[PDB]
């Protein structure tokens, strides 16, 4: 019941984390190998294209594929959204996480140039959280309804939205309607009040 | 009327529902079926009540049939036990 | 080893409130 | 700097000498798993579930009773202090009956969690469990005590907060059962707290037996309106009806405890409740009708009647926001006959300088007093969580309590000076013995319960007390910020009324009878149709149909404090905000709006139209209503005395007696209580 | 670059919240109080911003509780008064901050109950 | 205090964009009514456009107006194209929704919510 | 959640024993037909570097000849103990991608064969009751188990605060969950990487210079199911 | 028209209130005597310059800011209202 882990990796990757931090001192704010044996290089938002280009095209760190781009929203932090880019190196069989912070009104650059995989993921981050990607070809709603107002995955958006749809005979169209739910969603306050010893 | 009331007042408009229809109501009230059961006599001061089963019944609790004044009732089966 | 018996729901709840019944005779 | 330095797993905190090992962990932020240790209850050491290991020490120590010494590093997450918890939890669980899906302290268990976080994944008890015999401790506490972990919290609370030493341990060994030896019910106020304080679900609440389960309950933090201590409380609502009201901690007002009344009278809140606006119709029967029709019944009469023909007898649980909306309306037709049912002597500065009518010493000041001369009240049943204050300060500190009232059960050792209002003059003269006792007091306080003021010589009783406070202050030479004179209320909407400028007593309405009266939640008998002009047009504004409803030409249902964002203020003027736990029922509406709307139909529209605006209005009438959780000190007493000296009145020889002589007196005292089925069950149990 | 602006960063128009749920609605920043029923203090450490309680009514057909308040189950969790006031001002809601109520230090001693 | 510009530096500069969108929308309303076989009149719709472009007419943080344009333009793209059907566009007219009264007496008279 | 029923492994052998004939029966039907090869061969060719850049990560990656499976590169579970051959392909065209999918069905029969031959006696869930629920008999006879069942079902595991991106080779391609976790019992974020969001993006590049009918083949060879893409 | 009450809202400890506070300590005891049962509700300000409100016949009120107004001035200001 304790994961079978290899310490070789923690060390090897930790060493790469120092390598990346040395090669790019201007944009990397903190590098840490977590105990899950994964690496995370946290970069200033301005370093989004420089840091990812170095990883996509460096002989000692080829990170060809963008696994995903997602944005955790911690409402407390001033810069709420924390865009996170997970990248994979087929050559070295290892994976890296580059995460940067973006606020509601400060856009971050688009890596579509560095990886064309991001063309869609960046559109989803805009639709879901409202982060805007600079000089991004065709940014527009990927997942939400054509007329949807509001960014849904933001922690400040109600689970069930504000509008619902129904067919109204009188107008013969699918009309929206302020949300009335027949059974509110019981919100369970299930969370223990005795903290676990770390 | 269900074992728990629910009977609609004659005026209640909530009665249309059953027009050209009827009302799903269980005839086997557990308030009475459990009363139609023999108080389980026992010798020991305390007794168990696995719910007449091991892992197919209810959690196993020990009842104190210590006072004939009261027949212990396992909070799960409603079975009265007569010391 | 059309039917009239259609399930219809309830609110099996015992009505959870009681309104003052106004006084029967005037003052 | 007597701080002593001690290490919490290294954080090296510095603490006062005499802080327990458990307390040292708290300031670092660590929590010792604990049972049988409650902050305001004595340390007992019964469970020993808190064993920790100070460093390079032979054995584990009890964090609840070990005074931390110099430079002992506590190791709270060591390999030892976990075997000292993995092995205790083995024992508590071994004799425990597994009926967690019966135990309504399901998610509210401090014993499953600690098992589920610090205890063991499995069981090794392959033997036979024990069982105890359920007894009846009352109609409020369901003691399924086979659950008891013999943690003796109950025994202590029953003996240190409530002074009722009825509970106790009986027997030794594994059949020590903590229940009353003879079956005598645990009848006392402060009784329901045992539920909240037993971490096990052995004894829990009988009304809230099985109606809910805690994860579901949505918890809204609000204010107690049943009594004038204004105890903080949390109303637990599920799917829109209140399921239970349990205390939330306010250091100064209710420190984790609430009264038996304000915890079991949430049931009274759900029946006999007004909902639709009926209007007398036909032969006189009241007939449910739409607001528009009921409001213009009232508005038309209001336009017809001039000032002093329209009066308001408010009283009981009405909020400050309605009280200013009713005054602003009746002044816009120039009657300032607005009044409250509880008569506070106004034959003086009267309602004019708050020092007059507010416990001046705060509830929390009772802890620092040196002698308290309670005159005219049974604090126990009027303001229970202030009786507790004098309970704690007579035990942990040394308050010398003296009562000039009926000799009454006070849960502490008081000195019964006598049952006569004139002996107040005896102390003022220095004739009575306790005159020196006070002379010896460096910080004395005097308490006069409104329940006395309500007699006919109440003006004289206030004046007589003010004279004695004056020379008590002079003889002691007590410092100015220490305030000897304070008076406690027993009606939630009194202080606010008095502050907003409402004149107390229905004496003014008595002398000139109003053509139209808008009773605002008044269920008191202060005036009756029998005592009103023949027209007798009267419109009840309230939540429960009790006394004012059947004698009412119009019924305008309102809400209750569980159902509106209103403000209340307790006795030392701390304004507090009730939050809406449940939307008001039926067509019933918030009290302030009914009156803003009636004014619009009437045409003398009130200025505010949203509640922030009414809060801004309150700021204009009395500015310490817009300010919450703050007690303000400006003791404009000296000038109060000067006017008291001008007032000449006779204190009649009749002894001053509190109306709540014994606890059956206490249970049912208000609409929301007199309608309580739980309170009714409690009343018959006493009788 | 580095333009200067002086607003409270009202993103009320970027949020997408229907006006009536951004105008007539009061958030109540507060640190949740402890469940008297338990003695764990781990649920009274982070500041929450919950909204006002509007109508919770009954579905005529099954008796369930129904509601029209889209922002009813919303309890944003912050880490300091400062960061909660900021979010509410940011989104255009009205706030009612309530100061924290940590128990004061009460001195406890075992021997004390043995005095006479 | 200092803030990076999203696309425009001064509110005035940005408004240049706000107008370059108004025009676009205005010149499009006519097309939509016909293309999406909507029933509302050109005038009626063009009214809506102003209303909206007007609703937002109080913000002064360029970055916000730099952002609402974008969102604004995106809504044209969809509408210019027929990515949005009649249902979508007609939703800007609350056809079924009964406009909520505002008068206090008009609200007190209905619904406990303020 | 529960152990295999007493007859499952025999029945899986009988299915796997005869399934191989069913594959080549489809094999003879579609692999050599003039009509299928013309419809599939040289349609939607994706070059190797373009496939990595577009984040294809699946049979779409291996069909173009890139060597990556995620079951042999970054092994999960016990795949490190089972032997199989990744079916890579050249000429990255629908056909080569079809042929790869038919081979993986065959290679999976080789892995299923090993799992039935070497499945260990043991229990099916880790049994620290804090993470996996206690057994039905134990919760009904021992108090520690009732408390652990009640808390686990009502509240939860309360996983320690952290964040992880774990990718396994789902049949479509790399399926990954970026689970961000506060100490709470309920997650904070769960980004489902869908092999499919990347593949459908490639449709415009892959289906260029192609007629309406080719597009029907292009979507078919991405094995896209919209639940994963839409999430 | 006819004064009905006068509410003197004075901060508790500030230069502005200073003096207003004096009025109370020097004349309230007498004012109340002189024109009694004139509700004079002295209440507390909150960092808001001292003010004196006064209801009149039909819902009418007047304000007079007395921030930093000296004692004698206040005295008269009260006398002006109860002219
Ligand atoms: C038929 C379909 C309806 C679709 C309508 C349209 O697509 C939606 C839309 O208006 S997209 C958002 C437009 N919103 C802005 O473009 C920001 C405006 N910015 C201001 O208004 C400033 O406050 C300012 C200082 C300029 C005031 O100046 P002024 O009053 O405009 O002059
Ligand atoms: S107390 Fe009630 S809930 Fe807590 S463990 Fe014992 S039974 Fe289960
Ligand atoms: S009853 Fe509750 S409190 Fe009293 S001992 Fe048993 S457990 Fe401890
Ligand atoms: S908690 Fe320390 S003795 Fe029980
Ligand atoms: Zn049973």
């Amino acid at each position: 019941t304790v994961r079978p882990r290899s310490d070789v990796t923690h060390k090897q990757l930790s060493a790469f984390g120092e390598y990346v931090a040395e090669i790019l001192p201007k944009y990397v704010q903190q590098v840490q190998v977590s105990c899950l044996d994964e690496l995370e290089i946290c970069i200033h938002p301005d370093g989004v294209i420089p840091t990812l280009t170095f990883l996509r095209d460096h002989t000692n760190a080829q990170f060809k594929s963008l696994a995903d781009l997602t944005a955790v929203d911690v409402p407390t932090r001033q810069n709420r959204f924390e865009i996170v880019y997970n990248l994979l190196s087929l050559r070295f069989n290892s994976r890296i996480r580059v995460k940067t912070y973006a606020d509601e009104l400060t856009p971050i650059d688009s890596i579509v140039s560095v990886h064309i995989a991001a063309n869609w993921y960046e559109r989803e981050v805009w639709d879901m959280f409202g982060v805007f990607f600079f000089n991004h070809p065709d940014l527009r709603r990927i997942l939400t309804d054509y007329g949807f107002e509001g960014h849904p995955f933001r922690k400040d958006f109600p689970l069930t939205g504000y509008v619902e749809l129904r067919y109204d005979d009188e107008v013969k169209r699918v009309v929206a309607e302020p949300v009335e739910l027949a059974q509110e969603f019981r919100k369970f306050d299930l969370n223990s009040p005795w903290e676990a010893f770390p | 009327i269900t074992h728990t009331g629910q009977v609609y007042d004659e005026k209640d408009y909530r009665r249309v529902r059953f027009v050209d229809r009827q009302k799903e109501v269980n005839e086997n009230f557990a308030i009475d079926l459990i009363a139609q059961q023999p108080v389980n006599e026992v010798e020991h001061r305390i007794i168990a009540c696995d719910g007449g089963g091991g892992a197919l019944g209810h959690p196993k609790v020990y009842i104190n049939l210590d006072k004939e004044t009261k027949t212990g009732t396992c909070g799960y089966c409603g079975l009265q036990f007569k010391q | 080893p059309a039917t009239p018996e259609q399930y219809v729901p309830y609110s099996t709840t015992r009505k959870k409130i009681h309104e003052w019944v106004p006084p029967s005779t005037p003052y | 700097s007597n701080l002593i330095e001690v290490f919490v797993d290294g954080q090296s905190v510095m603490v006062e000498p005499g802080t327990t090992v458990l307390q040292a962990c708290e300031k670092v932020g660590m929590q010792i798993p604990r049972f049988c240790y409650h902050e305001r209850l004595s340390v007992a050491g019964n469970c020993r579930m808190c064993l920790v290991e100070i460093e390079k020490a032979p054995k584990v120590v009890a964090a609840c009773a070990m005074p931390v010494m110099k430079g002992w590093n506590i190791l709270t997450n060591s390999e030892k202090s976990k075997k000292a918890r993995e092995g205790v939890m083995e024992f508590l669980l071994a004799n425990h009956p597994l009926d967690c899906p019966i135990c309504d302290q399901g998610g509210e268990c401090d014993l499953q969690d600690q098992s589920m976080m610090f205890g063991s994944d499995r069981s090794r008890f392959l033997e036979g469990k024990r069982a105890v015999e359920d007894k009846n401790i009352g109609p409020l506490v369901k003691t399924i005590m086979t659950r008891c972990i013999q943690c003796t919290r109950c025994i202590r609370f029953a003996s240190e907060i409530a002074g009722v030493d009825d509970l106790g341990t009986t027997g030794r060994g594994n059949d020590m059962q903590v229940g009353t030896y003879i079956e005598k019910m645990f009848m006392s106020e402060l009784s329901g707290n045992v539920i909240d304080i037993c971490p096990v679900g052995a004894l829990t609440s009988k009304p809230y037996a099985f109606t809910a389960r805690p994860w579901e309950t949505r918890k809204t933090e609000s204010i107690d309106v049943m009594d004038a201590v204004g105890s903080n409380i949390v109303v637990s609502t599920r799917t829109g009806e209140v399921m239970r009201i349990l205390p939330r901690m306010h250091e100064d007002i209710n420190e984790e405890w609430i009264s038996d009344k304000t915890r079991f009278a949430y049931d009274g809140l759900k029946r006999q409740r007004l909902t639709e606006p009926m209007v007398r119709n036909e032969k006189g029967l009241l007939t449910y009708t739409s607001w528009e029709d009921a409001l213009s019944r009232v508005a038309g009469m209001l336009q017809n009647f001039e000032g002093n023909a329209v009066a308001a007898i408010a009283g009981g649980l009405v909020d400050a926001e309605a009280l200013v909306a009713l005054k602003d309306l009746l002044n816009k037709v120039d009657s300032d006959n607005l009044c409250t049912e509880e008569i506070f002597p106004t034959e003086g500065a009267g309602t004019d300088l708050r020092s007059n009518y507010l416990l001046n010493t705060t509830i929390a000041g009772v802890e620092e007093a040196d002698v308290v001369l309670l005159v005219g009240t049974n604090p126990r049943f009027e303001a229970p969580l202030f009786n507790a204050r004098i309970r704690k300060s007579w035990l942990h500190n040394d308050l010398k309590v003296a009562l000039i009232g009926s000799p009454v059960d006070l849960t502490y050792r008081y000195d019964h000076l006598g049952d006569s209002p004139k002996i107040l003059q005896d102390i003022a003269s220095g004739r009575h013995s306790f005159c020196e006792v006070l002379k010896d007091a460096k910080k004395p306080m005097v308490v006069l319960g409104s329940s006395a003021l309500q007699r006919d010589d109440g003006a004289a009783i206030l004046v007589a007390v003010s004279n004695m406070v004056q020379k008590i202050r002079v003889t002691t030479g007590v410092a100015a910020e220490w305030k000897v004179m304070n008076i406690l209320h027993r009606i939630a909407s009194q202080v606010a009324a008095l502050d907003l400028g409402y004149k107390p007593g229905v004496e003014a309405i008595r002398k000139n009878p109003p053509k139209m009266l808008f009773l605002l939640g008044a269920d008191g008998g202060c005036i009756t149709r029998q005592d009103l002009p023949k027209d007798c047009f009267i419109v009840y504004q309230g939540h429960h149909g009790d006394v004012g409803a059947p004698m009412a030409d119009v019924i305008l249902p309102g809400a209750a404090y569980t159902e509106k964002s209103a403000t209340y203020v307790n006795t030392e003027g701390r304004a507090q905000q009730t939050k809406v736990a449940v939307t008001p029922p039926g067509l019933a509406r918030e009290d302030w709006k009914i009156i803003r709307a009636l004014s619009e139909i009437a045409g003398i529209t009130l200025p505010y139209d949203t509640l922030d605006q009414v809060r801004n209005r309150l700021e204009e009438v009395s500015p310490n209503l817009v300010r919450y959780d703050d007690i303000e000190e400006t003791n404009y007493f000296q000038q109060a005395s000067e006017l008291a000296k001008l007032v000449n009145q006779e204190v009649l020889a009749d002894p001053l007696v509190p109306p709540q002589l014994t606890i059956k007196d206490f249970y049912m005292t208000d609409s929301i209580s007199r309608a309580s089925q739980t309170m009714a069950k409690c009343v018959k149990a006493v009788t | 670059q580095l333009i200067t602006v002086d607003e409270k960063l009202d993103i009320t128009t970027l949020t997408g919240v229907p006006e009536e749920h951004i105008k007539t609605r009061k958030v109540r920043i507060f640190v949740p109080a402890r469940n008297n029923m338990q003695s764990g203090v781990n649920n009274t450490k982070k500041w929450k911003m919950e909204f006002d309680t509007r109508e919770r009514w009954e579905n005529p057909l099954m008796g369930w509780a129904s509601t029209a308040d889209p922002l009813s189950n919303m309890v944003l969790t912050f880490s300091a008064k400062e960061d909660a006031i900021a979010f509410a001002e940011k989104n255009g809601w009205s706030y009612d901050v309530e100061e924290k109520k940590v128990p004061k230090p009460k001195s406890k001693s075992y021997g004390a109950n043995f005095s006479w | 205090t200092s803030v990076k510009p999203i696309f425009s530096r001064d509110l005035n500069e940005a408004k240049r964009r706000v107008r370059e969108l108004y025009r676009a929308w205005y010149r499009e309303v006519p097309n939509t009514v016909h293309l999406m076989q909507l029933d509302i009149t050109v005038k009626q719709g063009r009214d809506k456009v102003r209303e909206m472009f007007m609703k937002n007419a109080h913000v002064t943080d360029p970055r916000v107006v730099d952002l609402l344009v974008i969102k604004g333009k995106m809504e044209l793209q969809e509408t210019i194209k027929v990515w949005k059907q009649r249902t979508h566009v007609m939703r800007f007219f609350h056809e079924t929704e009964t406009p909520r009264p505002k008068d206090f007496l008009s609200k007190f008279y209905m619904g406990h919510d303020p | 959640h529960q152990d295999l029923p007493l007859g499952l492994l025999d029945d899986i052998y009988e299915f796997s024993k005869n399934f191989s004939l069913r594959i080549d029966e489809v094999e003879e039907m579609l692999t050599n037909n003039r009509i299928w090869r013309n419809r599939t061969v040289d349609i939607g060719v994706v070059t190797a570097e373009d496939a990595l850049n577009y984040g294809f990560s699946g049979v779409m990656l291996r069909g173009s000849g890139i060597q990556w499976d995620l079951r042999k590169t970054q092994p999960y579970d016990v795949y490190d103990q089972v032997e199989f051959d990744v079916p890579i392909g050249s000429r990255g065209d629908c056909y080569d991608r079809y042929l790869c999918r038919v081979e993986e069905m065959r290679q999976s029969l080789r892995i299923i064969e090993q799992c039935l031959n070497k499945m260990p006696p043991g229990e099916i869930k880790v049994d620290d009751a804090k993470v996996s629920p206690p057994k039905r008999a134990e919760m009904k006879t021992s108090m520690e188990s009732l408390i652990h069942h009640f808390k686990l079902y009502t509240e939860g595991y309360q996983v320690p605060p952290g964040a992880t991106y774990t990718a396994i080779e789902a049949p479509k391609g790399e399926f990954g969950v970026y689970l961000v976790s506060d100490g709470s019992s309920r997650p904070y974020r769960c980004k489902i990487k869908a092999p499919g969001f990347a593949h459908l993006a490639g449709l415009d590049k892959m289906s260029k210079g192609h007629m309406l009918a080719d597009v029907v083949a292009i979507i078919g060879t991405q094995d896209i199911v919209f639940g994963e893409i839409d999430r | 028209l006819g004064l009905r009450e006068i509410r003197v809202h004075l901060c508790q400890r500030s230069p502005g209130s200073q003096g207003v506070r004096d009025f109370i300590v020097q004349r309230y005891v007498e004012l109340k005597k002189a024109h009694p049962n004139l509700p004079i509700l002295i209440r507390e300000c909150s960092e808001v310059q001292p003010k004196l409100w006064a209801r009149y016949a039909f819902g009418q009120e007047k304000t007079v800011s007395l921030n930093n107004l000296s004692a004698d001035e206040v005295t008269r200001a009260m006398q002006n209202v109860l002219s």
